[PDB]
């Protein structure tokens, strides 16, 4: 068998089901549903800061001036990586936002004001101060902050606060103020939350036993379908997600109650069909009578098998046939889509070639494999009974039924595999072969076969009641899923042993087991919460992708996004994947269109990019090589400066695309031939005061190191910045010399501070209360199970 | 005939706002409709005309789908779009004559060449778009 | 007036964009302004009518929002959304009605009927849609 | 001479879909394109008229973004739009009036005013959108 082991190992090493098969419940019952997240600052990307101004000759005035400098000033080199910067900061805002936003609890006092007071930000209340305190900001404006004053409406619960933003950074503020995720909770919302089949079932009673006021709030789980199909041609990650279903509906099912008693019914099935008179063995045909380990077990395989889609394979020895008599009624109960198509023509064969063919006088079929008709199948064309084939056309056709419920897809049975009547015509079929004289066979073998047929064939409300009940497991945990149920075919099957249908047949009592309603509702909680963490990471991944390829980041490498991504679902073994699967995760997730949430904050940083970029007094996006003296810039911010407004009329070589090629060929020939460009980059400078240097002419000497190293990431230029403060500054004031400069630094000056276009009222609610579990609120009980019903109001265990 | 004129409003809107330099979110909502339409009628074989002088024309698509990464559409999504839509719209044109041409007595509100017949089904109801004219 | 516009234009697109079968990013952005407009509508009363032979007509509107989760709309998403279009086509219908036959000498461009005179309020100016007519 | 029709097809869009108490679902794609226009326009100077009676105009673009960040479109936002707009609008007409009066006899299908032939540009085409008159 050690080239068994092997090749399944070699099949097993390419699905992410991770090896201990019981810890994944953990790894699922551990999503937690995405917590509700409330806000203490008001994102200020932008500040005020005094800067001292120099009033166009050099001389620093006697006052400074207020301006808009961005705080935090991490911008790196080159156009790649600033960009590359502005996803990192999209990401940082992803993660940073906010759901619900309370103002109230961020309003803190306004310390000037001849009422009371009350901005919206500690940062805000120390900007108002500041603005208040200086000598010269505008008489209406100075008199303004100590009069302004915040609106709080106890009814209608509105909150208005004044706060002194930048437009960009309020911006922000306001898309996390007016789009919120938050809206009303009351009794008629989470009577809709729970299913339907638990809603208009009278085997549980619901109801509301706790009070919602109008401040009473939620945030729905975003229960939207798949949008990648992971079931047709993700067949390794479909595995997974069938292997996580399947244990997650295992612990969910009843146990069974109040079975037979486990020797009683050994020696009854070993004294009807007698093995020391015949000889196989005497044995290991009677592995079969185990309490819990067998037939408990079978009943949780064959539910949770058929809650979560995964196909099972039969496990059988031939020439024990009671294992095939009670496979017989494991064809008649489960459709036959969900055993593996070689091990249900096989046992399905077996049952033919030893029971039903043997039984007519026919001779044995031969398959051939290469045909799409099963045994029964060919048998039914093949044997006239009218009892036998009205059981063969069952087992032919039984198969789920697609219909979408509320949205989802169900896999459902028919409705005589439903209130169990099939069985009726099973044990009709059944003890039509105990009256049947076999032709040719030994007549002990025969009279064990019958009697052992005849074991089956006296369980007939036994059985009934039993796939009544199995029916009715399946039935209340099928309401609860929130997902497809897609049914396809999975690599690896989850083995079934006959010896344990042959236990749950012979060991079922009359006791009917249902879930409860708190096993019943956290089965719904799991599922909800995998499918909103399912969703949620989705959107998060095309946001994700769709802003990086629109960034023009082309050494993002998405695979890396989509590992970083299958690591979130908290179920899949990333390192697992094969690679088609996962560049095919790639190009689906790429067809997807954003949420509307994650494309409205990329609109809001795409759009400022360049205010954020040009603002950042670490870097500079260009430089003028004009190789003629044009003349330094007067500037208020600066004094002479050599800053540039537009790069007009030269050449804009992009250097990103320039350290891409790296062919150079051009800026090696107009840095030779000494012509004019403009560099368009986002290169750092150095800020340099002194007049001798500029006399010295510097600039023209940091451009040399491009052709030396052919690399334009050491280009480090100079930007021009003298003054009065510079204490070279008396060749400009004493000497009758014109200031010029041969290259220059293009850069924006920075935005200053106006109060009228900065001062904004905010608005938001007043004490709300968020709640994440929605299911505590439902008060539950059930009917007591001696009582319990089906769909058609019987009593499901009719036996009692 | 109602997905007649979903293929017919999706190829006047693809020649209208797929042009070259536009903005992606002009046009993020008619690619995914065109792209729903190359996947509904990928592996399907069509024949127009054989009545009268009307030649017949046999009709295969085996198109890929088009590109969702890009900001402002470039020359090169606007020539494999034209290329596409070309192909459709000489199919559309084929499966109207095809249509105008036949009448019926018995019936004459269905449809009675075989495209738009094949066309009347449900595996074809996902093409369906705004009827607006 | 602008409002009545508004109604009119959306129903119209509602008709038009809310098939069977159709993606929903087609009609993503209708869908949150039909939801816009019952949620502004709801819980107002309307009487249209009452002068000549045209009948008093009493409006109520109590109306559940439409579903924001599928991919393609399926019969169920268009038999209710047929639901409540028809509705809003009866009353719109009865206003306009009710709009066209009254007259003032004083001010003529102010509304004259009641319901139009009750839609002229900021409560209901987030009803307002394109105005491209 | 498509970017002049791109033009002019977001500022009809834009008086007709940007007012007061819209849902900003049903312009969230039209502010972006307007938006890209205004970035694209700024830094330019244009000259129109110069022949008979028109007389000679010098347009200057210099105008802040639009607002992403509303949920319905305050009053506030429709007037800066209301200025934009009529600026523009001021701009592309008196740029059809200086096109629709030169001619030529060598390439009439060419564009003669030279505001047009500097909107030819590729610098321009990123205004460009639907081309559906």
């Amino acid at each position: 068998e050690h080239q068994k082991e092997v090749q399944y190992e070699i099949l097993q090493k390419t699905i992410p089901t991770f090896e201990p098969k019981e810890s994944i419940l953990k790894k699922l019952e551990d999503i937690k549903p995405e917590q509700a997240k409330k806000q203490t600052k008001l994102f200020r990307i932008f500040e005020p800061k005094q800067l001292p101004i120099y009033r166009a000759n050099g001389e620093r005035e006697l006052r400074n001036r207020w301006y808009w400098k961005l705080k935090r000033d991490t911008l790196p080199d080159g156009d790649y990586d600033v960009r590359e910067y502005f996803l990192n900061l999209y990401d940082q805002v992803l993660m940073e936002m906010p759901d619900y936003l309370l103002l109230k609890d961020m309003a803190v006092e306004n310390k000037n004001s001849r009422d009371a007071g009350k901005v919206v930000d500690s940062e805000t209340a120390a900007i108002c101060d500041a603005i208040f305190q200086d000598e010269e900001t505008e008489g209406a404006v100075r008199r303004f902050i100590a009069e302004m004053r915040q609106r709080v409406q106890a009814d209608r619960n509105v909150v208005n606060y004044p706060s002194i933003l930048h437009p960009i950074d309020h911006a922000f503020n306001e898309y996390f103020l007016q789009h919120q995720l938050v809206e009303p909770l009351n009794n008629d919302i989470i009577f809709n939350y729970i299913p339907e089949r638990i809603r208009n079932d009278v085997n549980y009673i619901l109801n509301m036993d706790r009070n919602l006021p109008s401040t009473a709030r939620y945030i729905r789980p975003n229960l939207l379908q798949d949008r990648l199909n992971l079931h047709d041609n993700f067949e390794s990650l479909w595995d997974t997600i069938t292997t996580s279903n399947y244990i997650l509906a295992r612990s969910v099912v009843p146990d069974l109650k109040e079975l037979v008693s486990t020797e009683a019914q050994i020696q009854k099935m070993s004294q009807d069909l007698q093995l020391e008179a015949l000889t196989i063995q005497s044995e290991t045909q009677f592995l079969t009578g185990i309490n819990s380990q067998a037939a408990n077990d079978c009943f949780k395989t064959l539910i949770a098998a058929m809650l979560s889609q995964r196909t099972m394979s039969l496990d059988f020895v031939t020439t024990n046939y009671m294992s095939l008599i009670s496979g017989m009624w494991l064809l008649t109960v489960i459709p036959n889509d969900m055993f593996i198509r070689e091990s249900l023509v096989a046992c399905q064969l077996a049952i033919i070639n030893t029971i039903v063919y043997p039984a007519f006088g026919m001779q044995r079929m031969h398959y051939r494999n290469g045909d799409p008709q099963t045994p029964f199948q060919i048998a039914e064309q093949q044997i006239q009974n009218f009892q036998v084939a009205n059981w063969l056309h069952f087992v032919n056709y039984n198969q789920f039924r697609q219909v979408v419920i509320d949205g989802v897809l169900n896999q459902v049975l028919n409705d005589n595999i439903r209130n169990g009547h099939v069985v009726n015509q099973l044990m009709e079929a059944l003890m039509q072969l105990s009256r049947q004289q076999f032709p040719t066979m030994p007549v002990d073998y025969k009279r064990s076969i019958q009697r052992g047929i005849l074991l089956l064939s006296n369980r007939l409300g036994q059985l009934v009641d039993l796939t009544r009940l199995l029916s009715y497991n399946y039935e209340t945990l099928m309401a609860c899923i929130t997902m497809n149920m897609q049914h396809v075919q999975t690599l690896t099957t989850e083995k079934l042993q006959l010896t344990s249908v042959t236990s749950l047949c012979m060991l079922i009592g009359n006791a009917t087991v249902i879930p409860s309603p708190q096993t019943l509702f956290h089965y719904y909680n799991v599922n909800v919460n995998f499918h909103s963490n399912y969703n949620e990471r989705i959107n998060d991944a095309v946001a994700i992708i769709t802003a990086a390829n629109r960034l023009n980041l082309y050494q993002k490498k998405m695979k890396s996004i989509v590992e970083d991504f299958l690591k979130r679902l908290q179920i899949f073994d990333v390192a697992r994947v094969p690679d088609d699967q996962m560049y095919r995760l790639r190009d689906r997730l790429r067809l997807l269109p954003v949420e509307i949430r994650r494309l409205d904050i990329f609109n809001l940083i795409a759009m400022n990019m360049e205010q954020i970029e040009r603002a950042s007094d670490k870097i500079a996006q260009g430089v003028i090589i004009a190789y003629r003296d044009m003349q330094l810039e007067r500037d208020e911010m600066y004094g002479y400066v050599n800053i540039a407004r537009n790069l007009d009329g030269f050449q804009q070589i992009n250097l990103e695309e320039l350290m891409r090629s790296g062919d150079y060929a051009q800026i090696t020939n107009m840095l030779l031939n000494n012509q004019p460009v403009a560099l368009v980059g986002a290169l750092p400078f150095i800020t340099d005061s002194s007049v001798i240097s500029l006399i010295a002419k510097l600039d023209a000497t940091v451009f040399a190191q491009i052709v030396k190293l052919r690399k334009v990431d050491t280009l480090k230029p100079i930007l021009y910045k003298i003054n009065s403060d510079s204490n070279d500054f008396y060749l400009v004031a004493n000497y009758d010399w014109i200031p010029t400069s041969t290259t220059k630094v293009y850069k924006q000056v920075p935005q200053q501070f106006d109060f009228r276009a900065s001062m904004h009222m905010l608005t938001s609610n007043l004490t709300f209360t968020v709640y994440s579990d929605l299911l505590a609120f439902v008060s539950a009980d059930t009917v007591e199970p001696i009582n319990a019903v089906a769909f058609d109001n019987m009593r499901i265990m009719n036996e009692l | 005939m109602d997905v007649l004129y979903s293929l017919s409003k999706t190829l006047k809107d693809a020649r209208d706002k797929i042009v070259e330099g536009t903005l992606y979110s002009n046009v993020s909502d008619l690619i995914q409709q065109f792209n729903q339409m190359i996947i509904t009628m990928n592996g399907n074989e069509f024949q127009t005309g054989g009545i009268g002088n009307l030649p017949i024309r046999n009709w295969n698509f085996n198109f890929g789908l088009l590109g969702t990464t890009l900001l402002n559409l470039d020359a090169n999504y606007v020539e494999t779009a034209r290329n596409t839509i070309d192909y459709f719209v000489d199919f559309v044109d084929n499966v109207c004559m095809d249509e105008m041409v036949r009448e019926s007595q018995r019936n004459g509100i269905a449809p009675q060449s075989d495209s738009l017949r094949k066309l009347s089904a449900i595996k074809f109801k996902r093409i369906n778009f705004d009827n607006s004219s």
